[PDB]
């Protein structure tokens, strides 16, 4: 009588002994990714941004977030496995791609160093899979800072946590619960892990499926902006910026085409397989899409504020794209960025509106020189990189000084969750009790008063650490003051 | 099309 | 199968028959002492939560082991049988009396007995039908709910739509955007003004009537039982059709047989079997308790009355419309035929024995048998339909699988050493095995009702992967049992066992467990007789009992497919893993005593019990970090201590005129004791509970204080702070404390209530469960002006502060409510179970024709009275929390009976 | 691997 | 039942249920195939057919000669038969090899799906004569209706 | 080539059947196993478990109940190669296969 | 039945041809039996053709 029972399509963990199921390990490891650097985990901090008001249509699920509703906010989430979502659910999936990040680099390592790979390309290759988990980690970590971390300009906090981190654990133990890293700690283990990424991986990317030497440059310019290293995050943007060059486009159909095919985009440095059959998700949270037969109709929930469909010139190629005039019928802008590949969809002929996850694009890697040339008292570069950015969209720009770098930012980064950080850096607060709503969407787009003020320093543009994280840890400081 | 005003979670299933 | 020591009730076949519900444990609420059942879902598929002597556990089932003559059945397939075929239920409550189970027998067990033919000289046939319909049993909720240009109100003057609007305005521009989407579909563009108002500020809709309809429930059977030499025989078919009262589709329907039989070969074997099978079609409204615009209760509160889902003839429209919509929506009956379900279950249950007697006092009995389900389930998405997404159609096919094997042979020695020693050995082996199976194919790009094969769908982007599902376990047991009976007054019982289960791995799949227990005649050893006390019993039991209900696999370090690409498969970390995760160990001691008084017309039996659950499988949740949700540990412990007492007599006993009530009552404390980690207390997030070491499973919130009349703010206790208590409208999470209020309710009871005079007789069987809370969830909605300015909305939002009305206890418009006590509901409830009144016609009508010999003819009630003081449609439909709950029915039957 | 050659069918 | 001396009412029904569920597969990582990629499919079979048949049948005499038998009766055929089966591939594990699991892309394919029913209904009788107890004869008519034509 | 595609093969089957009954009622109950293996080396087989339960009663001098109740588990495989010719397989293989 | 089965030529509509020929008039075949017997018993029913 042999009770043991072991269950189908599931096999034991053990050491990586071959070459073969190496590479199948760090397969998984960008699978999770793709779900993980996904656009409907950013679209959250993209709605508490000064941009966005709510719809009569709403159900109180963006608006939480565009109203500033505190005392739903605190505990906002799922991350059970019935659904994954919410400020809960953007902790809990980087922190497994962080475990599971950990599991792989160590199993890596270990393989390596008992010599189980049979040549030395077997060994070359897996020295190159390991430069990638540790990107996968500064990306994992950062983000997680990104959300749950303090800017240094934040007035008044729970004490403590002013100069606290985020949980930092670099090996894969899920019995592990200890408290928060500081900000110095977490940051040294994210510029090191990039790096020492940067030092294995070569110089031209080769997939972009996977991480790539122009990607670790690109994410850390990215990571050094919101530093404040301008100097550092242009040394970096210079090292890629140029290696992915604009959308060709004579028109806005022209443009949308390329825009938004993750196919032939040549600005996309690094995206995620997917397929209409495996690894296209639909993105219809900003734009409240929904296909009709041979066509789509939009009910958002959340539409810009004029000031917003105001910042895009008329002939601006984003202006029908990023943002487009689809709202009632004819009447009013949505951000639309997220609506659709064409290339996912079941039918030639009928929409699904499904898209894949991309997560670095050469635009943002234009923003991130031009910014930090500016700070850095660069003007010829800064002014080249965003004349060229803007005139390739059709809308290029008369003056080069960071007001203009700020207005061109938004309109290009919109709907990727950038605007938030960027308020918080460049010091505005919350003005949505005083934005004029889109004139016209009256009768549907009316202004609704934020629950609670958000000026400058105010600690709710830090989130607050997930009520699991807490309640199981009496080590963590929490962020929120009482 | 559905209204997460919030659910409290049936935590007693 | 029970023994002298245990903690015993026995529910006779009346309690059990004809009850216009699928879901029999609902019909023993309130009957058993300990025993507290609860139906959370007015849906006919739905099965009870049986607890017995509290919650056994904070990870694992509480559920009670259910067993069918003999073996171990789900309550699923029990649903799937004729309860007019069972003869009596048992509940075995203490760790003597369910000394010879395994599983989870520390949740006590429930064994069902099936009649055995009766040896008569012709046989009994006998037939039953009975009619009846369901309705909802509470209107409440919607007698103060805003009617329709109330809430239109109460929309513009808080700036919902616009900044400078009249109402009018929006009634103009409402009505204008109905007009213009009906206007661009052939099946409406010029019905809208003709046969479909969808938009009307002059009529409220009905919305209770359009999501809820009146529905019947169908029973019949015939049985014959008879008998001869050896041998006994009872079969009977029967069936049942229940429909469900949500219009939302549901219904549990069953075609049903059984064979018993038993038969003496020969003075050394006993052979026999009990054969039982059923085609069983259910179906399941599977958006309750979740809050989807205009569905379920929630539906039925939330939608604004000026939104109409009818025609012109009060019918239910297709679709109706909602503004700002991009689809008009498509109403419940015409979702339905849009949206095809069924799925037939062939259930077959084969049961033999053997009962060896090869000496004076020896019983060699082998018992097996098979429980084999084999479901098959279709879905469509009917394509060309034009309020779809597409005009394209798609079709998913499953199939599933359940074999249940089970082997139980015994030894059986009982013998006397001398005229005062009686003495009784019994041990026994026992092997379960469970394998299960779901396969699911799914197709689409269908353009045609006629051409929907799973194999004529389109073939690219259109393909779907296949569903797959595979799930076994299996139980090895060894067990002993002794029975010692000194004179005719003293008994000792003790019990040993090992149980050993798939779901632990190998060095710690096996756990011994033991019992003693005792029972002494007081009565018939200190008073050999008394003028009025007439039963005298003591009993008392020590013993230890398994619980292994969990998740077959949660102990592996297992690794799955997550593939990346299309052309090399990944693997990523799937689950924690617990090497060392092994039994649950409960220990339960339980002094009784039971008496009866004047003749045995007047009988009590209280009993004290302490429940220990040690090694307790808690599904630990994990920090986030962690990159995992749980893992079960053998962590914490609790206690579950209390009393049951019941007690039933005659009232007058009349000879033609017999008067009988019957009473039952638990109360049961229950404390953890140990959590995880060394913690003191956890806080479950978004669910308002908590589990501190020092109490039971409490609620957990803010103390809501009101509003301050001065500014119209909402105020919430600020814990432990006071004056010479403190307010304050600046809310936290840090604000939130244990509630005195304990999830599961510690007082379960019910009584009884009959009186027959000569042929005319009535029966009333109450329940109640007190000490109950609940959050109304629904509230949450329909009672805050800060948010969900859709949705229709209390009349007492019509009150909120502003500088003109003060004196008003509703908050000012525009702050969304907090999850708080102003939601804690007292929940508890006395509930009327069944009213029925029956008419057994004359003897003397029958005499003259020797074909029919008696007949009955019966009105009854489900669930009539319900004394409660929650605020929300059902008490019972909820746990911890209340969401658009499926209300229980209430059921008003008439039904016939036939003897020959 | 199948041998045509002739098939006489049944 | 047997109501008054000499007719005999037989009632008869039955199922005749036929759930199959079949398994099969093609081994991943074997070198005397083409592909190392592995492949599995499952079906599952179902047939139910019931028939009701019952008949009335009297037996009488009008002399001591004489025997006469007369039964007709009722029959309704019913069947109703279904299959259904999934299949995948581009496996690379013995443990990994769920239905769920597989490849998806150029790799997925169309379930197979058949169903088949037929009905039949008839009404028949059968009458005995004897005399004599040396001649007997039999006489039947019948009607018999298939789902198999129009 | 004929040891090739050949083998000698097992047939099994064992039966228990408990009959009787006394007075106007009759059962005959029976359980059995039966396990035939294919001679051909290419897998076939027939094994079924058996059940079966026959019953009549005489309940009175107008009505007469009965019911004969049969089940089985059963798993059949074929020779799906043999009446085609394919190189090396079935009695065409035994005599075409070069030695 | 004279019928139509779904034969899609690419992936984004359905295609449809004739799939079978048809007789509407298709019924029973209707079968005749003429039986001449004969049964004969020998000796002491020891022997029976
Ligand atoms: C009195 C009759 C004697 C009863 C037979 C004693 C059976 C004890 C065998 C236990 C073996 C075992 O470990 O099975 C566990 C295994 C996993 O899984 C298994 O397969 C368990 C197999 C159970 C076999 C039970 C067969 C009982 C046959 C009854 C005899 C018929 C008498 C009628 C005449
Ligand atoms: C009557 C006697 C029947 C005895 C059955 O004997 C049973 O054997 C099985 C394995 O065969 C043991 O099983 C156990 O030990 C075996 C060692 O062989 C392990 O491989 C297995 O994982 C574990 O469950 C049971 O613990 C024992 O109870
Ligand atoms: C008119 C008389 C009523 C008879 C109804 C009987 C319905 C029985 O259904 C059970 C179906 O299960 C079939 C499996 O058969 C098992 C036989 O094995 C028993 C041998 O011990
Ligand atoms: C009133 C008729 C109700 C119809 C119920 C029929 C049950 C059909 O189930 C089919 C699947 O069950 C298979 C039975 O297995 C046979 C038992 O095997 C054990 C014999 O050794
Ligand atoms: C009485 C009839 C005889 C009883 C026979 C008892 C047989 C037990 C044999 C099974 C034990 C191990 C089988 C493999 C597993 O484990």
């Amino acid at each position: 009588c042999e009770l043991d029972r072991d269950p189908e399509g599931k096999d034991f963990q053990q050491p990586y002994t071959s070459f073969v199921q190496t590479k199948q390990n760090r397969d998984g490891l960008y699978a999770l990714l793709r779900n993980t650097e996904n656009p409907r985990m950013h679209f959250y901090q993209e709605l508490q941004s000064d941009m966005y008001c709510t719809t009569i249509t709403d159900g109180n699920s963006l608006a939480p977030f565009v109203n500033w509703d505190l005392g739903i906010l605190n505990d906002h989430g799922r991350a059970d496995e019935d659904e994954v979502s919410g400020i809960a659910g953007y902790y809990f999936v980087y922190n497994r791609l962080n475990q599971q990040a950990n599991a792989f680099v160590n199993n890596t390592e270990a393989a390596l160093q008992n010599q189980v790979y049979k040549n030395s390309t077997e060994i070359a290759n897996a020295k190159s899979f390991l430069a990638e988990g540790k990107v996968l980690q500064a990306l994992a970590i950062w983000r997680l800072m990104d959300r749950f971390s303090f800017h240094e300009s934040v007035t008044e906090v729970n004490s403590g946590a002013k100069d606290l981190g985020v949980i930092l654990l670099k090996e894969y133990n899920p019995g592990y619960i200890g408290p928060r890293a500081t900000k110095a700690q977490c940051y040294d283990y994210i510029l090191s892990r990039l790096s020492e990424a940067i030092e294995v991986l070569p110089e031209n990317r080769e997939s972009v499926l996977y991480v790539s030497r122009d990607y670790a440059y690109a994410l850390r310019a990215r990571i050094y902006l919101a530093l404040g290293e301008y100097g550092k995050a242009a040394a970096d943007a210079k090292m890629v910026v140029d290696k992915y060059p604009l959308i060709g486009a004579a028109d806005a159909s022209e443009f949308e085409n390329i825009y938004r095919s993750d196919a032939n985009n040549p600005e996309i440095i690094f995206r995620g397989f997917a397929s209409a059959t495996l690894g296209s998700f639909t993105a219809t949270t900003l734009n409240g899409a929904a296909p009709a037969g041979k066509d789509i109709k939009y009910n958002p929930s959340a539409v810009p504020f004029q000031w917003v469909v105001d910042l895009y010139e008329n002939e601006d190629f984003r202006k029908s794209v990023y943002i487009a005039k689809v709202v009632k019928k004819d009447k009013g802008y949505l951000v639309n960025k997220f609506l659709e590949d064409k290339a996912y969809r079941d039918v030639q002929d009928k929409p699904n509106l499904k898209v894949g996850a991309r997560y670095f694009s050469v635009a943002e890697v234009y923003l991130i020189l031009v910014e930090s040339a500016l700070q850095t008292g660069d003007t010829p570069t800064a002014e080249k990189y965003l004349k060229a950015l803007s005139k390739a969209r059709g809308a290029e720009v008369s003056v080069v000084n960071m007001e203009a770098l700020q207005a061109e930012r938004t309109r290009e980064l919109i709907g990727e969750g950038s605007r938030l950080r960027d308020m918080v850096r460049w010091s505005i607060p919350n003005n949505h009790d005083a934005f004029e709503t889109q004139p016209g969407l009256e009768g549907f787009a009316n202004t609704t008063p934020l629950k609670a003020q958000a000026p400058v320093g105010f600690y709710a543009y830090t989130w607050e650490f997930p009520q699991r994280d807490r309640q199981t840890n009496p080590q963590l400081i929490k962020n929120w003051p009482i | 099309a559905s209204t997460t005003g919030a659910n409290s979670q049936r935590g007693s299933g | 199968l029970s023994t002298v020591s245990g903690s015993v009730a026995k529910v006779s076949s009346e309690k059990l028959a004809e009850k216009p519900v699928a879901n029999i444990m609902d019909a023993l609420q309130g009957q058993v002492a300990g025993m507290q059942v609860m139906t959370t879902s007015g849906d006919p598929t739905a099965v009870a939560s049986v607890e017995i002597h509290g919650t056994g556990s904070l990870g694992a089932s509480s559920a009670p082991l259910y067993i069918v003559d003999g073996m171990q059945t789900s309550l699923d397939v029990v649903a799937t049988m004729n309860p007019n075929d069972f003869e009596s239920m048992s509940v075995l409550k203490d760790a003597s009396a369910t000394s010879i189970y395994g599983a989870r027998a520390a949740n006590g067990v429930v064994f069902i007995q099936t009649k055995k033919g009766k040896m008569s000289e012709r046989g009994r046939i006998t037939f039953n039908a009975s009619y009846g319909i369901s309705q909802i049993l509470n209107t409440k909720p919607l007698d103060n709910m805003m009617t329709g240009d109330e809430l239109l109100d109460f929309q513009v003057k808080a700036g919902f739509w616009g900044n400078n609007q009249t109402v009018q305005k929006v009634k103009d521009m409402i009505l204008a955007g109905a007009e213009d989407l009906y206007g661009n579909y052939d099946s409406l563009k010029d019905e809208y003004g003709k046969t479909l108002f969808p938009v009307d500020f002059n009529h409220d809709a009905d919305w209770l009537k359009a999501l809820f309809k009146t529905a019947p429930t169908s029973q019949g059977d015939i049985s014959f039982s008879g008998g001869s030499q050896g041998t006994s025989y009872y079969a009977s078919i029967g069936y049942f059709d229940q429909e469900g009262m949500a219009r939302e589709p549901a219904n549990f329907k069953r075609y049903s047989g059984r064979l018993n039989f038993e038969s003496r070969i020969n003075e050394w074997l006993k052979v026999g079997a009990n054969l039982s099978g059923a085609i069983a079609n259910r179906r399941s409204a599977d958006y309750f308790g979740k809050y989807y615009m205009g569905s379920g209760t929630f539906g039925v509160l939330t939608m604004p009355r000026y939104y109409n889902p009818f025609d012109v003839n009060g019918d239910l429209a297709d679709v109706y419309y909602m503004y700002g919509a991009t689809r008009p929506s498509m109403t419940e009956p015409y979702f339905a035929k849009m949206r095809p379900f069924s799925s037939e279950s062939h259930q077959a249950n084969v049961n033999g024995f053997a009962q060896i007697t090869p000496i004076k006092g020896l019983t060699l009995k082998a018992q097996a048998g098979v429980d084999i389900t084999n479901t098959r389930t279709s879905s469509k998405r009917m394509p060309n339909n034009p309020y779809d997404s597409t005009p394209l159609g798609e079709r998913r096919e499953r199939a599933y699988r359940d074999v249940s094997k089970s082997f139980t042979n015994t030894a059986e020695y009982k013998f006397s050493i001398d005229e005062k020693h009686d003495l009784t050995a019994l041990m026994g082996h026992e092997y379960i095995e469970y394998e299960g199976d779901v396969i699911g194919a799914s197709s689409k790009g269908f353009e045609s009702d006629k051409l929907m094969l799973l194999s004529q769908g389109k073939t690219g982007n259109s393909l779907s992967l296949p569903e797959h599902r595979v799930a076994e376990y299996a139980y090895l047991s060894f067990f002993s049992r002794f029975n010692y009976g000194f004179d005719k007054w003293m008994y000792i019982d003790f019990s040993v066992r090992n149980d050993q289960s798939s779901r632990f791995g190998s060095n710690n799949r096996s756990a011994w467990f033991y019992s003693v227990g005792g029972m002494f005649d007081i009565y018939n050893k200190f008073i050999q007789e008394s003028n009025w006390l007439s039963d005298l019993r003591l009993k008392m039991s020590y013993g230890t009992t398994g619980n292994s209900e969990i998740g077959n696999y949660n102990h592996q370090a297992l690794v799955t497919v997550n593939n990346y690409t299309e052309d090399a498969m990944g693997l990523s970390i799937s689950t924690a893993g617990n090497p060392d995760l092994s039994w649950e160990k409960q220990s339960q001691f339980n002094f009784g005593l039971a008496a009866g008084a004047f003749n045995n017309r007047l009988s009590a039996e209280v009993d004290f019990y302490v429940r220990t659950t040690n090694d307790m499988l808690i599904d630990v949740p994990m920090p986030y970090i962690s990159g995992f949700f749980s893992q079960y540990q053998n962590v914490g412990s609790m206690k579950n201590t209390g009393v049951d007492l019941s007690l039933k007599g005659t009232i007058y006993q009349n000879k033609d005129w017999n008067v009988y009530a019957s009473a039952n009552f638990n109360y049961n404390r229950q404390e953890i004791t140990k959590l995880f980690f060394g913690l003191n207390k956890y806080m479950l997030p978004n669910t308002g509970t908590i589990w501190e070491i020092g109490y039971p499973n409490s609620f957990y919130m803010a103390e809501y204080a009101g509003i301050d009349k001065k500014t119209g703010k909402q105020l919430w206790y600020v814990p432990g702070q006071v004056d010479a208590k403190v307010t304050t409208s600046q809310y936290s999470a840090d604000l939130e404390t244990r509630i005195d209020k304990s999830v599961t309710p510690p007082i379960t009871g019910g009584f009884s209530l009959g009186a027959s005079w000569k042929g005319l007789s009535l029966d009333a069987d109450f329940a109640y469960i007190v000490g109950k809370w609940m959050i109304n969830n629904d509230r949450y909605f329909t009672e805050n002006g800060g948010g969900l300015m859709q949705l229709n909305k209390d009349k007492m939002l019509l009150n909120a502060w502003t500088e003109d009305n003060k004196e008003t206890d509703v908050p000012k418009l525009g702050q969304s409510p907090q999850f708080d006590t102003h939601l804690l509901e007292n929940a508890s409830f006395l509930r009327l179970k069944n009213l029925k009144l029956t008419y057994v016609l004359p003897n003397s009508l029958f005499a003259g024709q020797n074909v029919i010999g008696g007949a009955r003819v019966y009105l009854m009630a489900r669930n009539l009275l319900t004394v409660t003081k929650y605020k929300g449609f059902d008490p019972e439909a909820g746990g911890n929390v209340g969401k658009n709950q499926y209300p229980n029915s209430k059921q008003y039957v008439a039904g016939i009976q036939l003897s020959f | 691997a199948s041998t045509t050659g002739a098939n006489s069918q049944r």
